[PDB]
């Protein structure tokens, strides 16, 4: 067992209620073309084209091979783009059942199948698109190999859904998954999960490891951090376990599985519970009639790594298993950088809200201050378990010096996993830009 | 062996070259971007000061001190023209044997020694031996604490400006300007050991 | 290119150069010493009393008044010698023309002692007015050099003057104020034993005292080291022999 | 009501209107009456409540009790010392003298002997307040013209400098060197730099450093550490390198100087560095929040507690200052002014928690160094704070290199 | 004229130890008074002015084996002669500035100006350039002498422009002024407002 | 007079000394000895040399001739090389044309590379396959107002083997030359007398080498035709001398004769079935008039192509009837021109404007797809700018853009 004492379980509230019910009715998805990390698409369809679930949308300029295909059956309504022309999302109206389909296998001839008809039915179903390689956070080339695949079997985010309630449904698919992640990684697939017991794949290369303690210990980071230390000439992949169940469920009835049960939870949402849905499912209907009145925010995934939800990229993420919904603050106080904070979370000592152990806060969008300089009061490392010196690092993010940057660290981050320090920093910066600015400077420079 | 042992410590600590003395500066403020090149710098200075200070010490009790061949002449007035001579000749055969014999120590070291054939630093060590009158093993340490506490200050220089990356710096005070006010307030730092008498 | 161009071109370039430089640094050596002593000498005349501009005036009145002599320390009787050329200062450092001094007699800290020590005679025609002797001791950042001009008597004081000195420009480089320097004037150096008397003290002198000089502001670090350079130059290992020799009389 | 006449004058400061070009000043004060009430607009759409507005208020609110015991402290010494001097019809004509006195006793004070606590923090306010209102005021210009020239937002920061400055100088300072000083401390050691964390020296102890090497007279000696006209008397780490322990004694009220006099602070020296006691109170609390590091405070003990255990074990028969044990070196001088919030200063100190500790041990070693060894000095903590300012970057190197290599061999 | 930009330009255009950073160990050290800075500032134009013009004769045959040992003789000896005229004549300043007078051997203007200009030149613009690059040399020398004895001190060359409280007036000098930072901050503002007026030497955001 | 004597013959004795120490330690330090410079693979052809000198001085004698543009001095970036075994370390400027991705492989700029140790160099895949030439010109006709038509003929049947968008290199000994010298018709002399730029000429003392780009395709054997345009002093500042090769090569005319050396080149046409944009001004036309006719008569593609020439007035334009019949053929090329000042005279009913608004206005903004297509360019310099930018607003990326600055 790995243990990880240096972090924050946010109490923040609206903690959902275990338990899967049926979600609203869903009439439009989408394929978010902002969150493919250096995708640029050329375009398949027009508006107005008719598709099939698995028929392909658009492929990668960069990423020669690699297809995005439509997760329902229907009719290309919208293709928004931004500024620069650039891609924000496909709209697709859910209207009849049509689908391409491929070939299916038994549950024991998956162990002993050959890597290259395995990557070739995953990137012609489009569901190649489900790893992602770090560093860079990019999806695999996909003529690539890796010896590391690590499956993220637990989940730490704040208002998150539990993977055992999950996959005790799915079993099957889940274990046909890993056998056939086991036949795909040259090497070892890693099973990161809590104490709590889980289906075993029962290939000799697939392994179980057990992390505890508060969040990031739920990241694949950190995994990878403590399994498989990750480099320039050691690149790993990453895939979730909803991610491994469609994989079973492609390769057992060679059909797309397009369903998600994501978690629907924040302080203004009435009952807080996970839900069934389809990947991509529009986010102003899934919420409809289910939040309070006012003015609020609703985001795909948590709310210390996700993506705000509105007009055109107000769709279900790829990487996202949950909505998160709360409230904004735009209220002006009279000295409330001064009152004594019963009601105000923090991880310094400063307020009287930590003395009340146990408490829950409805917490806002709220910047509680004005941009100011990094002055380092030690914030920094009461939240990073990993062996990196943050302080320092992220000052060479701030100061844009990328080649110390990689030094420091820098190739075994995402965003995610600077997701506490943006929340703790006093001066309000926001790093997760600032490391992906540097990511794209080191990959473009060679 | 507290004589000694204080004048090391002198040399280091009581007496900077670089933040006391004022030598070698343009060196000093020109090679202080990165530490691992301060630290080359400083070690080439080590081994060149401590290599020409007694050699130069030799010569000048053996030629140059009065008296030192026949009663009644005394040739101090060659003592510039032959330390400098001295210096370049040995910093550049030095240079040479580095150069074909150890490449390893030439790509180490021997590549600042262009820099340091001909600087203030080395000149101004010799100066202060001839005019402190000391024997050869208090050259020899003398020349050691004095190149130590040169790099010690370059090195910490270093340090500042790398720690600097992160400073918001006018413009016409980017670089030169900031250098020197940087190297001003390390000499008001250095300022505490002045008292001392060692 | 060659070898022998190459030598032909250093050995022409030495000549060339090591003529001039060798001719100029020859040429310039007495009024080089000349210059160094006229700085001592224009000491000594202000020391003294006479007034002096130009090296023409400094060196006449300097060679009809002044006289220097040698004084051993351990006796206090004069030697003959070389005066007008001794250095004092390199002889202290020599190991047989000098003395190591006790921690317990090291009131000053100057650590050593020539052996003999030169004094100036002030002379009116034949007459002896006044005797100079040079005292040093050790302050808070530097040794200070002073010149102090005694009566015949041996006890009054004429002059004071710190001809060098290295203390913190406002607090102990007071010691060349003048209005400091002129509290020297008619002090008393012995007492009715005929032992050290004069005391530098710490927040002013009482007015009309023979043996108190004020001692200086916020300086009483440097105040200490005259205290104690008189205390030593005015003793048994200093000029104290000398100057019962001088006050018994014959200068 | 103050809310709506803050955002009916925001036309006018907005670029093109009337007073555009003090738009600086009134964004701050916007900003320190109302909260901005912003939004989070990328990424972890909730933040910590923490900012730098109470980080910097918090330490301002640590060091009153030592201020006001340091103004109480002050007018006793001055009030003690005036006794113990004069009498009769020439303590009349000191009082007329000094409006300092006069005015303490026009307030409603006395200036006798039998004064209370009351008359005697008016006199020691007398002191301290001039002082600092002209620190702040003449600091304030520098800091606004900087942000008003380079257009950024004035920010806090200078609200701890000037007050660190204000209660580290005597009370008796003159008011144009406390211009000159804090000018010198804000100008050339950080707005050159480009403002508030992003120097690398303290910018209070700079400016203290500047009037210690510029106007010597006036910040050192035995004529300013009391505030009696005509009053030389010496303080402890003073009366220590003369005598030893047996020559600690106060000549104002004839009494020896016992060790709770100095851990309660009844002792002359500069305005707010004098109680021990006061100073823990507000460590303790500063420290509690995390704003600021028990490791460097442990470190700076570590070094005091050896360096002194090594001077008293070698000991010397000439020098005083050898046989001063580790406790009384805590409460004499500015070491635990120092140690608790002149060291701690985040922005000059180190940023790994393995340099943190040889940056303090460096500061205690350095502190007691110059306290025994350096004759010149009594006491070396603002010499020893800026000596370790300069190394404080190279202890990160050396960590950081040592962590480079633990990741290439793939452990980290 | 071709004479006035050549000996003008290394004043503001090209400023030895403001743009070049050359020379900063006796502009630092010597810059206490007024006089010992004027006295190295006309040394050091001397020295470099007929060091450029004899190396500049002697270009064509000095060999690249012995270059420097040949330049550093010629400079060594011109500085040799100047120590020597400076002890029979002016015997106080020499005093003052005692080892920057030999230092004038090492300082890098005159040993730059060699390599760079005087071997690939005629004689009469190596006196020039010479002079020239003295002349930019000795006004950062005097502009940092001029405040750090005027402020100091209170007096100018000597004489007494501000009357000191110790002699009965008015005015208290600053002992930084007398010290070792204060040359390193009058340079670095001297650099500041240099850069301020002609802003084509600021440097690169980098 | 006893001091001087000894003092001179002590400091001749301590030169001496120190020179003949230095002297010796030199002699037995330093190899002097011969080192061999490794090609390809192969024992044969393989050079030894001094090691005085660099890589470009070593491997101009051997007859390997790299692309040695802008005279070296480390500015064109083009004398780049791929060393396999221990050269010199890099320099900080071969880091302005060579990445730290592109360094890894061996690439480093052969001017700055010092030879004095034995290396292995691995060239560019067989471009052993250089000459030098010597030609006698054709014609000189003149195309615009300050561009001039240079055509010339290899000698004995010769052809250079070259592709679509290459470049040669003209060398030219000294000489001297004034602009009354050249042939400038009255068509376009109006605008020279305006000025009276036939006042100025120039004159250069040692060879200079310079490159140009072809303006035929390889299947049009036996020839090579250029457009070379004059390079006058700038109108701000005219007292400074003119173009040294550019005035040069207007000088020559029929019957005389220069020398050319080796087919090189980058600009080069990738080979996909996407659609081609080629855009092009002022002596831009050479490459843009090698592409096309590359494409549609050599390889015969069948792929969209299009062609946008930006022109100051209709005296300005030339190569017309060549593609009005390209476009009459071939029914997937089409042709437009843009005039910044269009004359009365020239009768002009057409594009009007600079050409990033008259490509951008009429074509682009309701394309289906322009981040689809392949962009091809060469033109002025802030021609180059404003195409750039109105390409990037659209969506397009930068590997399909492919930009030759006419030596920057
Ligand atoms: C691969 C390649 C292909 C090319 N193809 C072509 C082509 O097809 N057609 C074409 O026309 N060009 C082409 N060029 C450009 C051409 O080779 C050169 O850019 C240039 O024309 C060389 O001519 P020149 O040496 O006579 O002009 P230069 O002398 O190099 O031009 C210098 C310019 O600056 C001015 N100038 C000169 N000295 C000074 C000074 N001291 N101070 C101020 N101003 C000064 C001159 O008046 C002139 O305008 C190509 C370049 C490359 C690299
Ligand atoms: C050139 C034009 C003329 C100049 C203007 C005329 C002179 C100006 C002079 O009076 C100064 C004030 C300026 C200081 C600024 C800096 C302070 O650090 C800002 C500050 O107090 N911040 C705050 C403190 C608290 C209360 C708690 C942390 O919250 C804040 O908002
Ligand atoms: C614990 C803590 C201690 C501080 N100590 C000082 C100090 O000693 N001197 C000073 O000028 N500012 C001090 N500051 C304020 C701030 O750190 C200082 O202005 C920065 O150095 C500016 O970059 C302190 C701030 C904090 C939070
Ligand atoms: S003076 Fe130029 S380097 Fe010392
Ligand atoms: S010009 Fe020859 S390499 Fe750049
Ligand atoms: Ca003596």
């Amino acid at each position: 067992m790995i243990t990880i004492k240096k972090g924050l379980d946010l109490p923040i509230a609206g903690t959902p209620s275990q338990v899967i019910s049926d979600g609203k009715a869903i009439k439009k998805v989408a394929l978010l073309g902002e969150e493919y990390v250096g995708m640029r698409p050329t375009m398949h369809v027009r508006v107005g084209d008719e598709v099939k679930k698995a028929q392909i949308l658009f492929e990668d300029k960069k990423n020669p091979g690699v297809k995005f295909t439509s997760p329902v059956s229907g009719k290309v309504v919208e293709i928004n783009r931004g500024a620069k022309r650039v891609l924000q999302s496909v709209v697709i109206e859910v209207a009849g059942d049509d689908q391409v389909t491929f070939d299916k296998f038994e549950a024991n001839q998956l162990a002993s199948l050959n890597r290259d008809a395995i990557k070739t039915q995953l990137v012609e179903s489009g569901l190649w698109t489900a790893f992602r390689t770090r560093p860079f956070s990019k999806v695999p080339a996909i003529d690539s190999t890796s010896e590391a695949i690590f499956v993220t079997a637990m989940d730490t985010n704040p208002l998150a859904a539990e993977p055992t309630v999950v996959i005790n449904e799915q079993s099957e698919a889940f274990v046909a998954g890993l056998d056939v992640l086991s036949a795909l990684t040259t090497g070892k697939v890693y099973v990161c999960k809590k104490g709590t017991s889980l289906p075993r794949s029962q290939q000799p290369n697939v392994e179980e490891h057990v992390f505890d303690g508060p969040h990031p210990a739920g990241l694949a980071g950190t995994h990878m951090h403590f399994l498989y230390p990750v480099s320039a000439d050691h690149v790993a992949w990453s895939i979730n376990y909803q991610d491994v169940i469609a994989v079973g469920q492609l390769f057992l009835t060679g059909e797309l599985y397009t369903q998600r049960v994501v978690s629907l939870a924040g302080p203004v949402v009435n009952k807080p519970r996970l839900v069934r849905t389809v990947m991509g499912a529009s986010l102003e209907q899934l919420v409809d009639s289910e939040i309070m009145p006012g003015e609020v925010r609703i985001i795909s995934g948590s709310v210390l790594s996700g993506t705000k939800a509105t007009g055109p990229h107000a769709y279900l993420g790829r990487y996202h298993l949950q909505v998160s919904v709360l409230r904004e603050g735009r209220d002006k106080e009279l000295f409330g950088w001064a009152m004594p904070g019963k009601n105000k979370f923090s991880v310094t000592r400063s307020f009287l809200g930590h003395l009340f152990k146990g408490q829950v806060y409805n917490m806002t969008t709220t910047t509680n201050g004005s941009d100011r300089s990094m002055v380092p009061i030690g914030n920094y490392e009461k939240v990073m378990p990993l062996d990196m010196e943050p302080t320092l690092l992220l000052r060479d993010l701030c100061a844009g010096d990328s080649d110390s940057a990689v030094r420091l660290g820098a190739l075994e981050l995402d965003e995610e996993d600077l997701a506490l320090c943006t929340f703790v920093c006093p001066g309000k910066y926001e790093y997760g830009q600032l490391l992906r600015e540097c990511l794209d400077k080191i990959e473009k420079e060679g | 062996m507290e004589h000694y042992i204080s004048l090391l410590v002198k040399s280091i600590f009581i007496e900077n070259m670089a933040l006391s003395f004022f030598l070698g500066m343009c060196t000093f403020l020109a090679v202080s971007k990165k530490v691992k090149t301060s630290f080359g710098l400083g070690i080439a200075v080590i081994v060149v000061l401590t290599i020409s200070v007694p050699v130069n010490n030799l010569v000048y009790n053996l030629v140059l001190k009065p008296d030192a061949l026949v009663e009644g002449v005394d040739l101090s007035f060659l003592n510039f023209i032959t330390f400098i001579g001295v210096i370049a000749a040995l910093v550049q055969i030095l240079e040479m044997i580095l150069d074909r014999f150890f490449p390893p120590l030439y790509n180490a070291l021997g590549i600042f020694l262009p820099l340091i054939t001909v600087n203030c630093a080395i000149f101004g060590g010799v100066s202060f031996m001839v005019q402190r009158d000391y024997s050869f093993a208090e050259s020899v340490v003398y020349g050691f604490g004095s190149g130590v506490g040169w790099m010690l200050a370059i090195v910490a220089l270093a340090g500042i400006r790398e720690k600097m990356k992160y400073s918001d710096v006018p413009p016409g005070l980017r670089g030169l300007g900031i250098t020197f006010i940087t190297a001003g307030l390390m000499a008001l730092g250095f300022m505490s050991f002045s008292g001392v008498q060692l | 290119d060659s070898i022998k161009k190459t030598l032909f071109v250093v050995i022409a370039l030495s000549l060339v150069c090591s003529i001039i430089v060798s001719a100029a640094a020859v040429g310039l050596r007495d009024k080089q010493k000349e210059n160094a002593a006229l700085d001592k000498q224009s000491k000594i005349l202000q020391v003294a009393g006479i007034e002096a501009k130009g090296s023409k005036q400094i060196v006449e009145l300097f060679n009809k008044s002044i006289e220097p002599r040698l004084v051993d320390f351990n006796t206090g009787d004069f030697v003959e010698g070389d005066a007008a050329n001794y250095d004092q200062r390199k002889a202290a450092k020599e190991a047989s023309e000098s003395i190591k001094l006790t921690a317990e007699q090291d009131k000053a800290k100057i650590q050593r002692r020539a052996n003999v020590g030169v004094v100036y005679l002030v002379k009116d025609g034949d007459k002896t007015s006044k005797v100079i002797l040079p005292v040093h001791g050790n302050g808070l950042w530097s040794m200070m050099y002073a010149f102090v001009a005694v009566e015949t008597d041996g006890n009054t004081v004429s002059g004071l003057t710190y001809y060098e000195q290295g203390e913190t420009p406002g607090l102990g480089g007071e010691v060349e104020n003048p209005a400091w320097r002129a509290q020297w004037v008619g002090k008393k150096l012995f007492d009715e034993n005929h032992k050290p008397a004069i005391k530098i003290v710490k927040g002013g002198a009482p007015q009309g005292s023979e043996h108190g000089v004020d001692g200086l502001s916020g300086a009483t670090l440097t105040s200490n080291g005259v205290q104690n350079t008189f205390d030593f130059w005015l003793g048994d290992m200093g000029f104290g022999p000398f100057l019962t020799k001088v006050r018994d009389g014959g200068l | 009501g103050l809310k709506k006449f803050l955002e009916d004058i925001e036309h006018h400061f907005e670029p093109g209107g009337k007073h555009e070009k003090w738009f600086a000043l009134y964004e701050a004060a916007a900003t320190l009456f109302y909260t901005p009430g912003l939004v989070t607009k990328r990424s972890s759409h909730v933040r910590d409540s923490v900012d730098l507005k109470r980080i910097m208020i918090m330490v301002w609110l640590a060091v009153f009790p030592a201020m006001f015991w340091g103004m109480y402290n002050a007018g006793g010494q001055a009030i003690a010392a005036l006794n113990h001097l004069y009498s009769g019809d020439q303590l009349a004509a000191i009082v007329a003298g000094n409006w300092h006195y006069w005015l303490t006793e026009m307030l409603g004070g006395t200036m006798s002997s039998d004064a209370g606590w009351g008359s005697k923090m008016l006199l020691g306010a007398t002191y301290f307040l001039p002082i600092y209102a002209t620190v702040f005021i003449v600091g304030g210009f520098w800091e606004v013209l900087f942000c008003m020239v380079r257009k950024h937002e004035v920010n806090e920061g200078f609200f701890v400098t000037s007050i660190l400055f204000a209660l580290i100088v005597p009370p008796t300072l003159p008011l144009w060197q406390a211009a000159l000083g804090i000018t010198f401390g804000v100008v050339v050691a950080k707005e050159v730099f480009g403002g508030t964390g992003r120097n690398f020296l303290n910018p209070a102890l700079a400016g203290r450093a500047f009037l210690f090497f510029a106007y010597p007279a006036q910040i050192s000696g035995d004529l300013v550490w009391t505030a009696a006209d005509g009053y030389s008397g010496a303080t402890a780490l003073s009366q220590w390198a003369q005598g030893g322990a047996g020559a600690l004694i106060n000549n104002a009220t004839g009494q020896t100087i016992t060790w709770m006099d100095a851990f309660i602070g009844n002792i002359p020296g500069s305005i707010g560095e004098v109680s021990t006691l006061a100073l823990m109170i507000g460590a303790a609390f500063i420290v509690y929040m995390g704003i600021a590091s028990w490791r460097i405070i442990g470190g700076v003990m570590i070094g005091m507690i050896l360096l002194s255990t090594l001077f008293n074990v070698i000991g010397s028969d000439t020098n005083a200052m050898f046989n001063m044990p580790w406790h009384w070196h805590l409460v004499l001088g500015g070491f635990a002014f120092g140690m608790f919030f002149m060291a701690t200063d985040p922005v000059s100190a180190s940023f790994t928690n393995s340099g943190k500790w040889a940056y303090g041990i460096l500061i205690g070693v350095m502190c007691v160094l110059i306290r025994v060894v350096n004759p010149a000095y009594p006491e070396g903590m603002m010499l020893a704070i800026l000596f370790a300012n300069l190394f404080a970057p190279l202890f990160d190197h050396v960590v950081v290199e040592r962590n480079i290599k633990r990741r290439l061999a793939r452990y980290g | 004229k071709e004479l006035k930009k050549s000996v003008l330009a290394p004043v503001l255009d090209n400023n030895p130890i403001a743009l070049q950073v050359l020379g900063v160990c006796s502009a630092l050290a010597v810059t206490t008074k007024l006089e010992t800075a004027f006295v190295m500032t006309l040394a050091v134009m001397f020295v470099t002015a007929l060091s450029n013009f004899f190396v500049s004769l002697i270009r064509n045959h000095i060999p690249n084996s012995v270059r420097i040992i040949v330049q550093m003789a010629i400079i060594a000896s011109l500085v040799i002669v100047v120590d020597q005229i400076l002890k029979a004549y002016l015997y106080d300043i020499s005093k003052q500035l005692s080892v920057f007078v030999g230092l004038i051997i090492t300082n890098c203007i005159v040993m730059g100006r060699a390599e760079a200009f005087a071997m690939k030149s005629e004689p009469i613009p190596s006196f020039i350039d010479g002079i020239g690059n003295g002349l930019g040399y000795g006004f950062v020398l005097m502009t940092v002498g001029f405040f750090r004895e005027l402020l100091g001190s209170g007096k100018l060359f000597g004489l007494e422009v501000l009357p000191l409280i110790s002699n009965g007036g008015w005015y208290q000098p600053n002992g930084l002024m007398l010290l070792a930072p204060s040359a390193f901050f009058l340079i670095g503002f001297m650099i500041w407002a240099i850069r301020t007026f002609k802003p084509e030497q600021v440097e690169a955001k980098e | 007079m006893s001091t001087i004597i000894f003092g001179v013959v002590m400091f001749t004795l301590i030169i001496l000394a120190l020179v003949l120490v230095i002297l010796f330690a030199k002699s037995k330090l330093v190899p002097t000895g011969d080192i061999t410079i490794s090609i390809n693979g192969d024992p044969e052809k393989a050079i030894v040399t001094q090691p005085g000198g660099k890589l470009l001085t070593a491997l101009a004698g051997a007859g390997v001739f790299v692309s040695s543009a802008c005279g070296g001095g480390g500015s064109c970036g083009q004398c780049r090389v791929k060393i396999k075994s221990g050269g010199g370390d890099i320099l900080p400027t071969e880091l302005d044309h060579i990445s730290k991705g592109e360094a890894r492989e061996g690439e480093r700029l052969a001017c700055q590379v010092a030879v004095k140790a034995d290396m292995d160099l691995e060239l560019p895949e067989e471009i052993f396959g250089v000459k030098k030439w010597e030609c006698t010109v054709i014609s000189n006709d003149n195309k615009a107002t300050f561009i001039k038509e240079l055509k010339l003929a290899i000698p004995d049947g010769e052809s250079v083997p070259f592709r679509a968008g290459g470049y040669i290199q003209i060398e030219a000994p000294a000489h001297h030359v004034k602009y009354a010298d050249f042939d400038v018709p009255e068509k376009y002399r109006g605008d020279w007398d305006k000025f009276n730029l036939f006042r100025y000429e120039s004159k250069v003392d040692e060879p200079i080498i310079r490159a140009y780009s072809m303006a035929n395709y390889p299947e049009e054997f036996g020839i090579i035709m250029l457009n070379v345009r004059i390079a006058t002093p700038p109108p701000n500042n005219p007292n400074v001398p003119p173009g040294q090769m550019s005035s040069y090569i207007w000088s020559l005319k029929a019957g005389d004769k220069c020398t050319i050396s080796g087919p090189f080149g980058e600009f080069f046409a990738k080979d996909t079935d996407a659609e081609m944009v080629f855009i092009g001004g002022g002596a831009g036309m050479a490459p843009m008039r090698s592409h096309i006719f590359d494409q549609l008569k050599r390889l015969k593609s069948k792929r969209k192509m299009s062609y946008w020439y930006g022109a100051r007035s209709k005296r300005e334009m030339f190569y017309v009837e060549d593609f009005d019949g390209l476009a009459a053929e071939n029914d997937n090329f089409v042709w437009h021109c843009a005039l910044s000042d269009p004359q009365p005279e020239d009768n002009w009913t057409g594009y009007t404007g600079f050409i990033h608004n008259v490509l951008y206005e009429n074509y682009l903004k309701d394309h289906e797809a322009p981040e689809d297509c392949e962009y091809y360019m060469c033109g002025p310099p802030m021609m180059n700018a404003a195409v750039i930018n109105m390409l990037k607003n659209l969506g397009v990326e930068e590997e399909n853009i492919l930009l030759d600055d006419f030596g920057g």
